[PDB]
């Protein structure tokens, strides 16, 4: 599984960075992408391939990973920045699956 | 009408309404309680292949 | 590309409930579906997808021997079948797609989602 810290929190402008602490077998080995979910509406994609960010996502935005754990960086906090973030990576060993994170809630003040 | 002999004279009669979709066929096959979106003289298809 | 599921469900524990999920565009499609749930209060889980052409299905560990996809091609349909069901299988489901035709971490499009309640 993935370990994210359960809440974090921060003023409006500021900088906000999100971790994730898997193992050699999910995170190590493969990619991670991140997935912002708004109350009520499904989950949406926010980053992928690590670093890219698909079409429509602004450039405050960013993610990155080294070793073990992976980053998910967001500057400029707005007051409707504040979901549910989720990191997921394709697990590989006895049989391959999607797993997700446990999620941190984003409260902004 | 107007008659002094001989006439068979109309006592029903019907209001039509009209709808695209519809006709007569002939068939011996019985029927039952399904549903499908084509009929045959033969039986019902569901499918979406492109031909029969 | 729009995902729309079926309606909502409500069903006896020990029952077996399938759902549906219908894309737009051509009815061939050269991407993979998967399936994924979400419990009121809980993150999302995945379930289990299926490939184009080759027909390959793939489920999850948690999920395997209860659950089964299916796909119509010449209707664009996916089906998906859940059997044994108890109280923690209430949830919210949603059918994803990927960029490519391999099952992977990264999902582009997500449907409306349909809820199944026992
Ligand atoms: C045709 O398919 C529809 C779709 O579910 C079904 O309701 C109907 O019973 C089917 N009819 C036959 C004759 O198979």
């Amino acid at each position: 599984v993935l370990t994210q810290p359960p809440s974090v929190s921060a003023a409006p402008g500021q900088k906000v960075t999100i971790s994730c602490s898997g193992s050699s077998s999910n995170i190590g080995n493969d990619y991670v992408s991140w997935y912002q979910q708004l109350p009520g509406t499904a989950p949406k994609l926010l980053i992928y391939d690590n670093n890219k960010r698909p079409s429509g996502i602004p450039d405050r935005f960013s993610g990155s990973k080294s070793g073990t754990s992976a980053t998910l960086g967001i500057t400029g906090l707005q007051t409707g920045d504040e979901a549910n973030y989720y990191c997921a990576t394709w697990d590989r060993r006895p049989t391959a699956y999607v797993v997700f994170g446990g999620g941190t809630k984003l409260t902004v003040l | 009408f107007e008659a002094n002999g001989n006439l068979i004279a109309p006592r029903y009669a019907f209001a039509l309404s009209r709808g695209f979709g519809s006709g007569i066929i002939t068939s011996n096959a019985p029927m039952d309680e399904c549903d499908a979106k084509c009929q045959t003289p033969q039986g019902a298809i569901n499918s979406s292949l492109p031909f029969q | 590309v729009q995902l729309v599921e079926s309606g909502a469900e409500v069903k006896k524990p020990g029952s077996s409930v399938k759902v549906s999920c219908k894309a737009s565009g051509g009815p061939f499609r050269s991407y993979a579906i998967s399936w994924v749930r979400q419990a009121p209060g809980q993150g999302p889980e995945w379930m289990g997808g299926i490939i184009p052409i080759f027909g390959t299905t793939k489920y999850a560990p948690k999920f395997q021997g209860r659950v089964t996809i299916t796909a119509d091609d010449f209707a664009g349909t996916v089906y998906m079948e859940l059997s044994s069901l108890r109280s923690e299988d209430t949830a919210m489901y949603y059918c994803a797609k990927h960029m490519g035709y391999q099952v992977r971490e990264t999902m582009d499009v997500w449907g409306k989602g349909t809820t199944v309640t026992v």
